[PDB]
């Protein structure tokens, strides 16, 4: 809530459709974290089709930027709200203002050089109330593509790693919701047909009659990149329809 | 010869905040004191904050739950802002179970009767079915200064900030003792501020015996 | 891994080595300076205020 | 009208207030600026730099 | 100790040549055979080189002495365990 | 930009100030009676330099 | 562990002169460095225990801006070289004292009698100097214990600031330092000079002292 303002504010939060504006006006029936269910006032009322608003707030996902968007219930159990009026505050807004940053207890004076040319000096206040803190999303793809010698397998069985990888796949091999990695880690279990051997024409008659497979293998997973940190929050997975489906799917 | 000086008043004027004073101070200790104090206090108090949180039906810290209204990091702050004495223990696991319409204070946990909640108007989250419910594990430990979640560190066992620092604002007033028909002589008189968990004649106590075993580094006591 | 006694290894390697600082728009020749490595918990080049 | 302001609390009409130092524990000369600025966190952060 | 090279500059005045004698005289002491001639501080062999030529005692001269007597004892070990 | 600051505020002078004109040893007590408070930063004396 | 902490040690008086030391105190819990600094200096440059020259009185003199004939200096001069007799006196609390000399020279501090309790930490400590042979000098010096400064405006009798504590500058520069998993912690520099009358480290004994001495009746 910028204690300075020009009430603009209102007008941004209201206009650019981040906040969930009420359609018609009403008494609340039921809010809950994800949706919020309004009982309609009379005159605002359609006569057939008896008609509550129900508006399923958007929760933690990903923006363009990867920041998080999200949409918060600014309105009690039970309380009137007329039409037009938000019902949910989404990313930087308070009670329909619009909030970008936070109001914090500034001073102006040289303190030992530490803000030199442009350099702000700032206490542990700010650090310890997590009042800057944010959230960052990254979405992270794997890929399975049909190449040669057979297309490749999303198991958790992979070469030359052990259950220091495996102890946070499933069955399936892609990772649990909620699993705190780091960077290093495996997230989506992907192995490849190896080998690379280019046997000769008469060593494929002899493979073809004798019938001996290759079954190398290769690590290529999908790992997490260096330095990023986190929480798997969400795991979509999508299947091209003449394909079968695994377990996790 | 050097008058020492003597905690001689201890107002409570709150629940939250008390106000000591340290009485005679010779001319020129009372700032020293004071400011070795304001130091002492805000730096290293042993609190006894808020450490992991594992709530029954939830994952991860960035989800909801169906029937209530504030999201699980919400509550994760909310139960950052709380504190709480423990007496006879480093590390508790307190317990909240609560269903139905209201809001869940904490007044709400398991009382564990050695753990104290001071202060029971501090609402967590708030309910919102009839048929919903919340049922929380809370890891508090003892702890001093502030470590965050990334320096010390299952899927379902949350980590919220450790806050670990009872005091709040520290502020000494020297002003002159007109005693033992003796003028020129200081009086420190310092109001503490308190989340409620720690003693302030305790609060000094420590500091002082902090500032004893800092000078021990190269005297003889 | 990053263990325990890599790091005196690298404050005995750091010690006398010098490294180049350099900026992006750089004009004249004091864009590139020598200096010495102080080691920094932190994420931020530390950068003496009169250079 | 800030000034005016000012006056409804019990704060100085000048604006600025003495401070102490946290170090040394004594006033600094010439009484300073204290207020509450609406700073912003711009998403150019170092450890994406880095 | 090492904050600055002036006087190893002032003592051979070219600065461009102090360069390659303490690179020369690093490289004696690195891979090297050799061993400081003053005591280290636990330097590195960089220190080492431009503390000997601020004692003076290092130049382009010393070591091209040092480099021929070398090269006349690498005869009267090879001509005396052959003959 | 702050040194210079920090240096002009202090190599200046007013004309009234704790320790108005009295007389001292050298700068060592200069640093003594300016961290005790009892002179102020900016206050002509008579010192002994050398 | 919430009582446990890093207890330093001292680890060298990298020293010049018997006056003057630096030491450094190494390592301390982080925002400790500050105020065992600070303490230090608030008890070392305001209350310290000491003898020092208070008040003056020449014979042939009745105001400061003056001069007396034979001397090369001048009043106020001569009082600038009588702070800095620095003087160790035994369980006397305060005494008199007085120099007398015609001669043509210097006027050192052996000059003075040795007649009290009063010991001079340098006899080569020049007050004045002198030109003429019938030029005769006669001062009666005041010395007198107390507990650090007292300036001449908050004290033919002449008006000498006194400055009781033996340092003569203190200043401190908390640094970083680190130990093996420890992320940031202080090594507090102490550099410090004397008057003479006793030497650096029993100093930051003594400050160690009267600042424990203030704390007995809390821990």
């Amino acid at each position: 809530k910028p204690l300075v303002g020009t009430g603009m504010e209102r007008a941004v939060a209201v206009d650019s459709g981040v906040t969930a504006v009420a359609k018609r006006g009403g008494v609340v029936q039921y809010v809950d974290a994800s949706r919020i269910v309004i009982k309609v006032n009379e005159d605002e009322m359609y006569p057939g089709e008896a008609g509550i608003d129900i508006y399923n707030l958007t929760k933690y996902t990903r923006s363009n930027q990867n920041t998080c968007i999200n949409q918060m219930p600014c309105v009690s159990l039970g309380e009137p709200v007329e039409r037009g009026d938000v019902l949910a505050d989404g990313p930087s807004t308070d009670l329909g203002e619009l909030a970008l940053g936070q109001n914090m207890r500034v001073a102006f004076m040289p303190w030992n050089g530490y803000n030199f040319e442009d350099s702000i000096l700032v206490s542990e206040r700010v650090v310890q109330e997590d009042r800057f803190t944010t959230i960052h999303i990254q979405e992270l793809a794997c890929v399975s593509r049909d190449t040669k010698l057979g297309p490749e397998e999303i198991t958790a069985d992979i070469p030359n790693v052990g259950e220091a990888a495996l102890s946070k796949l499933d069955e399936s091999g892609i990772v649990y919701i909620g699993a705190e990695v780091t960077g290093g880690d495996i997230l989506v279990g992907k192995v490849t047909p190896k080998g690379e051997t280019q046997l000769t024409p008469e060593e494929k008659l002899l493979r073809a009659i004798f019938g001996e497979k290759a079954s190398d293998v290769k690590d290529s997973s999908l790992r997490v990149p260096n330095g990023v940190s986190g929480t798997v929050i969400d795991v979509q997975v999508f299947t091209r329809d003449g394909v079968e489906k695994d377990k996790r799917a | 010869e050097f008058l020492k000086p003597r905690l001689v008043d201890i107002e409570q004027v709150s629940s939250t905040h008390a106000k000591v004073t340290l009485e005679p101070l010779e001319r020129g200790f009372g700032h020293t004191l004071g400011n070795a104090l304001r130091r002492i206090l805000l730096s290293s108090m042993p609190g006894c904050a808020v450490t992991e949180v594992e709530i029954d039906g939830v994952l991860h810290e960035y989800s909801t739950k169906e029937g209530v209204q504030e999201d699980i990091l919400e509550i994760l702050l909310n139960l950052k802002g709380l504190a709480v004495r423990v007496q006879g223990k480093d590390e508790v696991i307190l317990t909240l179970n609560k269903s139905g319409i209201g809001p869940v204070t904490a007044a709400d946990i398991t009382h564990d009767g050695d753990v104290e909640i001071v202060k029971p108007q501090h609402v967590i989250c708030h309910l919102t079915d009839e048929n919903a419910s919340i049922s929380m594990r809370i890891k508090v430990q003892r702890g001093r200064g502030y470590v965050p979640a990334s320096t010390r560190i299952p899927i379902g066992r949350l980590l919220v900030d450790a806050c670990y620092s009872p005091v709040e604002r520290i502020a000494y007033n020297v002003e002159a003792a007109r005693v033992e028909q003796r003028t020129d002589l200081d009086k420190l008189v310092i109001e503490m501020e308190t989340n409620g968990t720690i003693d302030p004649e305790e609060a000094i106590r420590r500091a002082a015996t902090i500032l004893a075993e800092q000078l021990e580094a190269f005297v003889d006591l | 891994r990053e263990e325990a006694v890599v790091w005196d290894i690298l404050d005995e390697v750091i010690r006398e080595h010098p490294v180049l600082l350099n900026r992006a728009p750089t004009l004249h020749r004091l864009g590139i300076q020598a200096f010495e490595p102080v080691l920094i918990e932190g994420k931020a080049i530390q950068l003496h205020p009169l250079v | 009208e800030i000034k005016e302001l000012l006056k409804l609390g019990d704060l100085p009409t000048s604006g600025q207030i003495r401070l102490y130092d946290g170090r040394t524990g004594e006033q600094f000369e010439r009484p300073v600026t204290v207020g509450y600025m609406y700073m912003l966190k711009l998403n150019h952060l170092v450890d994406d730099k880095m | 100790a090492r904050v600055t090279v002036q006087d190893a500059v002032e003592k051979i005045g070219n600065r461009f040549d102090l360069v390659l004698v303490a690179a020369r005289r690093a490289r004696q002491m690195q891979v090297g055979g050799k061993d400081p001639l003053v005591p280290e501080e636990n330097d590195k062999t960089t220190v080492i080189a431009l503390r000997e030529i601020e004692e003076g005692l290092i130049n382009n001269q010393i070591l091209d002495v040092r480099e021929r007597q070398e090269q006349q004892e690498q005869e009267a070990a090879e001509l005396q365990a052959v003959t | 930009q702050d040194v210079v600051l920090g240096l002009y505020y202090m190599t200046r002078d007013c004309v009234n100030a704790k320790g108005e004109g009295m007389v001292l040893t050298g700068p060592k007590e200069a640093e003594r009676l300016y961290r005790s408070g009892l002179a102020s930063l900016h206050a002509r004396v008579k010192v002994r330099i050398t």
